[PDB]
């Protein structure tokens, strides 16, 4: 009855659990270069000119 | 005798 | 041979639980703690769409940057000109019960479903000049909740009967469908290569998928209610998952985990929807206290609240240059802030 | 001495009326034209706050005007504008009482008639027919306002039978229909809720009626009973000089109902009540 | 699919009257606002007037404003009064909707043919005809009199194409987009008053008269023509 | 500004289709269904004539009622009772051949969307219920039963057993007793429906 979904269960979590992972250390490196990358294309945390505006 | 003097009222 | 299974979940369990707790070298925090603050926010209300009658739960701007669709529940989807907060196109539905809905990055067609289980695909651009639907998708059990358009073709629908599915409007078949969820499922996002996808669902869990393969590769927990949103990292190699919970999280893809939680002792009330910044700096979040608060994604600061609805917001989306922020709330007024 | 004690009672009672009166149609206005949409049930309350609003925004003139005698240095068309502009106002507000006496009597007695064919767009309509019938009304003023004399805004009289014929159409359109309309309305009212159905509304709406129409009865017979009063025999007699001293308290506590209606009208339902706290 | 369809034309004496009827179906007629172009037995095309979804909002040109009418069961009318000498021409049916992103005049009618026995932005196509052999570039130009890159940036150039004995069909709409139908092999161009198109890979169906209009302001004023001969 | 004037023409058009579509479907009055499985909502459903959800309209003695069965979403209620936040009334049937009924209705009486809704109870079977009175005592559902065995009192206990889960005094239950035969349900829902709209009118004016 419920076996199957015991075992689907055990087979998915054996594949889950076989995925490379890096350290914290390099992924929060990498998402604060890329927020500071493209700092300047982003016209939210800096107040736009109302020429470039065009919602002014 | 004009002492309401046509109040704005009326 | 029931209990020897669940005993091998359990080692399989600890097992992956200690891997991921062995990598955590230090937190989000202790790392972007020397970088200088994003300051102060202020947003200020620049359109305003005076065009539905009832409630609103569904906005979704379109790829040039100008073009919005909202769906209410007037039972009409009435296209937006943002520039000019002018009307361009107001689509009748045959079901009023409508909770999501979407634009497609060609322009060309617009979706939208509800608690009729049927997904419906509307053309925008026919020669006898009026919009008639083109496919009604149907073969969901629970309440559709979200649509996204990988491609002219594809649509991929999460539904509330613990399935997402991956359509071709062409053909209108259940190409490809996942399973795994336990509850029902309230959110999706698309990557931004249209190969990878991650659902929100009500069992306060996060996961991965894949569109071609069809098999999830990981599951992200954390939560302690049920998940109500989620969005892409712009970089695509992270997502933040809004909960029931009055917090926010960001989970790293890479590191299986998560790492800041956005959570702040004033807050009570539920997020309805989340949505980032172009640069992926800001964290926009659609709170059911009135008001609409924005995170710093790297400090876990508060720089501004986009206050002035008078109801719940029941979405939110920047556009694709990063340009305005549109937020629909229950009040059947959407505002464009900037 | 120049300030008659029954002057000074009416320009202290004016001011204080007119400082509330603004306070509380600002508020409500503002409240009810912002934070909330135009329902059925709020247009009402919009135009009765509006012609309040005007009425009490136009009593200055009159505190200005009864200071020294009233010689009126402001000029020619604002003599025949200023009258005009303020009977309007307060009939305005008294038909807009009238009309939503007779709309709460229509919503108590035919419901179905109401849920089927009563919204926005016919309350809007009828209210712009009241407001057409107050101009009509107050066409006489503006066509016979102006500064005659001027050595003075004396009514033009070109007794006069125009006088008694605006003085009798005044005092019937604006007491005698009005107030027995609005007291049919509401004592049917109450006379439906009597059964069984309103048990938990009987006193509200009881305590309601007795109150707007006292309010409305005690501001009003004053204004009409001297109205006629001064009308009658030949003023050279001590009643002629008695009526003339008590119309300026007379036309104070005709006034005085413009700040004397929002409290009463707008300020009822809890929605409107957690609105107006929410706002403050 | 897509048809309009017309009558009314015939022989009328100077000084009378006739009514032109337009008969359209296959689409929705009651949002496509409607307009009335005639062109010459010989010259080139000229607007006539224009009417609105809804019947909101007519315009008249200057030389026929008084004389005419027109007015819309899925039918356009044009009432006609007073007919001259100089009001002989072939009467086309055109429709367009005017929204963000729409494509204005992007279908005519057939026709019907009818014989009688200051402020206007002027358009000139100095080359009157253009010899190209097939599978050759060529190029048609076309000028104005006023800018017609208006403040939002879109400007208002249409092309036209005219294959011999054949009703104008649209080719290039706002002097940088493609219509619907047309292969790719088309482009166009432009810089304020100066306009061009270019056709790459020409063959025998690119064989007409090209017609250069403005949308810019009331009337519409066409151009000359330049006949693209074998 | 040429062919915007005709966007502006086109835009306004169209408001003016939205809010006369708008002033037209105002004036029908919404209703919800809800019960246990198979508790009644079919019979009554059917008896007025004409997967996800079910939509029945009607139009009785000048009325335009609008039956929203939403039995078939067999999901989470939570997510998605919200959208109903604006009917007249909940219609709600209970079947007495049958305990399970109370959670649902104590469920959706408190909650804070239905704070201002009233609740129609429907109760069917009456032959069936007095039937099982017959064959059984009443207490075999409810434990708690000190009294006689009848018709009568066991309806009685039953009707104050589902009213005393109200706890706003601004809200009201009507009741009536379906004997699965009778065409008296259109009449009871249109009585209902005409009080409510009277008291809610009369809260909205604020003289309630």
């Amino acid at each position: 009855a419920s076996i199957a979904q015991a075992r689907k269960l055990v087979e998915q979590l054996k594949m889950e659990a076989n995925i490379d992972r890096i350290k914290v250390s390099k992924a929060a490196a990498d998402l604060m270069a890329y927020c500071e990358a493209h700092a300047k294309e982003d016209p939210l945390l800096t107040p736009v000119p109302a020429s470039e505006n065009p919602f002014r | 005798y004009s002492f309401k003097d046509m109040p704005l009222x009326r | 041979e029931l209990d020897q299974l669940r005993q091998e979940a359990e080692q399989l369990k600890n097992q992956i639980r200690d891997a991921r707790k062995a990598c955590a070298d230090a937190t989000l925090s202790q790392i972007t703690n020397n970088i200088d603050p994003v300051g102060r926010i202020q947003m200020r209300t620049r359109r305003t769409l005076r065009g539905h009658l009832a409630k609103i739960y569904a906005m979704h701007w379109g790829t040039d940057s100008r073009l919005l669709v909202s769906a209410s529940q007037d039972g009409k989807l009435i296209i937006w000109d943002s520039y000019t907060t002018n009307k361009v196109h107001a689509i009748p539905l045959r079901s009023s019960w409508v909770m999501t809905c979407a634009y497609a990055p060609s322009g060309n067609y617009v979706a939208c479903g509800g608690l009729d289980n049927i997904c419906s695909i509307y053309n925008l651009k026919t020669r006898e000049g009026n919009v008639r639907v083109s496919r009604e998708l149907a073969g969901h059990t629970g309440y559709l909740s979200c649509c996204r358009f990988l491609d002219d073709n594809q649509i991929v629908t999460s539904s509330g009967d613990t399935t997402c599915a991956l359509w071709d409007i062409e053909t209108g078949q259940q190409t490809t469908t996942f399973t795994g969820h336990t509850g029902d499922v309230m959110s999706l996002s698309l990557a931004p290569d249209t190969r990878l996808f991650v659902s929100g669902a009500c069992d306060a869990s996060a996961k991965l998928w894949d569109v071609r393969e069809g098999m999830c590769r990981q599951t992200f927990t954390g939560h302690e209610s049920d998940i109500n949103a989620i969005c892409f990292f712009p970089n695509g190699n992270a997502f933040a998952t809004g909960s029931d919970d009055a917090t926010c999280r960001l989970f790293d893809l890479r590191a299986d985990q998560e790492l800041m939680t956005y959570s702040h002792d004033n807050i009570i009330c539920g997020i309805t929807s989340v949505s980032f910044s172009k640069s992926g700096r800001l964290l926009l979040a659609g709170y059911d206290d009135f008001n609409c608060n924005v995170w710093d994604a790297l400090k876990a600061d508060r720089a501004g609240v986009l206050a002035g609805h008078d109801n719940r917001v029941s979405c939110l989306g920047v556009t694709d240059d990063g340009m305005a922020v549109a937020t629909g709330s229950w009040d059947s007024f959407l505002k464009i802030w900037n | 001495p120049l300030f008659q004690p029954q002057d000074i009672a009416s320009m202290v009672i004016l001011g204080l009326t007119c400082l509330l009166g603004l306070l509380g149609n600002g508020l409500v206005l503002w409240v009810a034209g912002v934070k909330m949409k135009t329902t059925v049930n709020t247009v009402w309350f919009l135009h009765l706050t509006l012609a309040d609003f005007l009425c009490c925004l136009s009593l200055p003139f009159s505190l200005a005007h009864l200071i020294l005698q009233g010689h009126w240095p402001y000029g020619l068309f604002l003599c025949k504008l200023i009258p005009s502009i303020i009977i309007l106002n307060m009939f305005a507000s008294v038909f807009l009482l009238t009309a939503i006496s007779l709309d709460r009597c229509l919503i108590v007695h035919k419901p179905i008639w109401c849920q089927n064919h009563r919204n926005v767009r016919t309350a809007f309509a009828i209210c712009g027919c009241v407001w057409v019938v107050a101009f009509v009304m107050c066409v006489p003023v503006f066509v016979y306002r102006d500064l005659f004399i001027m050595d003075i805004c004396r009514y033009n009289f070109d007794v006069p039978t125009p006088l008694m014929a605006i003085t009798i159409t005044r005092l019937v359109v604006g007491f005698l229909v009005p107030f027995f309309i609005m007291v049919i309305c509401y004592s049917l009212i109450v006379f439906r809720m009597r059964k069984t159905n309103f048990t938990k509304s009987r006193n509200k709406t009881f305590r309601v009626a007795v109150a707007v129409v006292t309010v409305f009865f005690i501001c009003w017979t004053p204004y009409h009973l001297v109205g006629v009063l001064l009308l009658i025999t030949d003023p050279e007699s001590s009643l002629g000089e008695a009526v003339m001293s008590w119309d300026h308290m007379s036309i104070a506590l005709a006034s005085a109902n413009s700040c004397f209606n929002p409290f009463l009208y707008a300020l009822l339902g809890k929605d409107f009540r957690k609105k107006a706290r929410q706002s403050i | 699919d897509v048809q309009l369809v017309e009558s009314g034309g015939g022989l009328v004496q100077p000084g009378g009257s006739r009514k032109l009827s337009c008969s359209a179906s296959g689409f929705a007629f009651s949002s496509f606002g409607m307009h009335w172009v005639r062109q010459a037995p010989e010259k080139g095309l000229e607007w006539v007037a224009y009417i609105s979804s809804g019947s909101g909002t007519i315009y008249y040109a200057d030389t026929v404003k008084g004389r005419f009418t027109i007015s819309r069961k899925n039918t356009l009318f044009l009432q006609m009064t007073s007919l001259r000498s100089e009001d002989t021409a072939m009467y086309y049916c055109v429709r367009s909707i005017y929204y963000y992103g729409s494509s204005p005049f992007d279908f005519w009618g057939q026709g019907t043919t009818l014989t009688v026995s200051g402020s206007d932005i002027v358009m000139t196509q100095a080359t009157s005809s253009v010899p190209v052999t097939p599978g050759e570039s060529v190029s048609i130009s076309c000028r104005s009199s006023k800018s017609l890159l208006h403040s939002n940036g879109n400007t208002y150039l249409y092309w036209f194409l005219q294959r011999p004995g054949q009703s104008p069909q649209l080719l290039i709409y706002r002097m940088s987009n493609l219509a619907s139908g047309v292969p790719d092999r088309f482009s166009g161009s432009g810089s304020g008053t100066a306009f061009t198109l270019t056709i790459s890979r020409l063959e025998a169906e690119d064989v007409g008269v090209y017609y250069c209009m403005q949308h810019l302001e009331y009337p519409l004023t066409f151009g000359a023509g330049t006949k693209l001969e074998l | 500004s040429a062919e915007e004037r005709a966007a502006l023409e086109r835009s306004k058009a169209i408001e003016k289709n939205l809010k006369e579509d708008g002033i037209s479907a105002a004036k029908d009055v919404k209703l919800l269904l809800l019960g246990a499985d198979n508790s009644g909502k079919s019979t009554i459903v059917k008896q007025m004539k004409i997967t996800g959800i079910v939509e029945t309209h009607f139009t009785f003695k000048n009325l335009h009622f609008r039956l929203f069965d939403v039995g078939g979403q067999r999901s989470e209620r939570k997510k998605w009772i919200h959208c109903f936040e604006d009917v007249t009334a909940i219609i709600f049937c209970v079947d007495l051949s049958d305990h399970e009924s109370l959670m649902l209705f104590d469920s959706i009486c408190n909650n804070k969307f239905f704070i201002d809704t009233s609740i129609i109870l429907f109760l069917n079977k009456k032959d069936l219920f007095g039937e099982k009175i017959k064959k059984s005592p009443l207490t075999i559902c409810f434990p708690e039963y000190t009294g006689p065995n009848t018709y009568e009192d066991a309806a009685a206990y039953i009707q104050a057993q589902f009213e005393s889960k109200n706890r706003s005094p601004n809200k009201e239950i009507y009741c009536h007793m379906t004997c699965a035969t009778d065409t008296n349900n259109a009449q009871v829902i249109f009585d209902a429906v005409t009080d409510i709209i009277i008291a809610n009118n009369l809260r909205g004016c604020g003289l309630y």
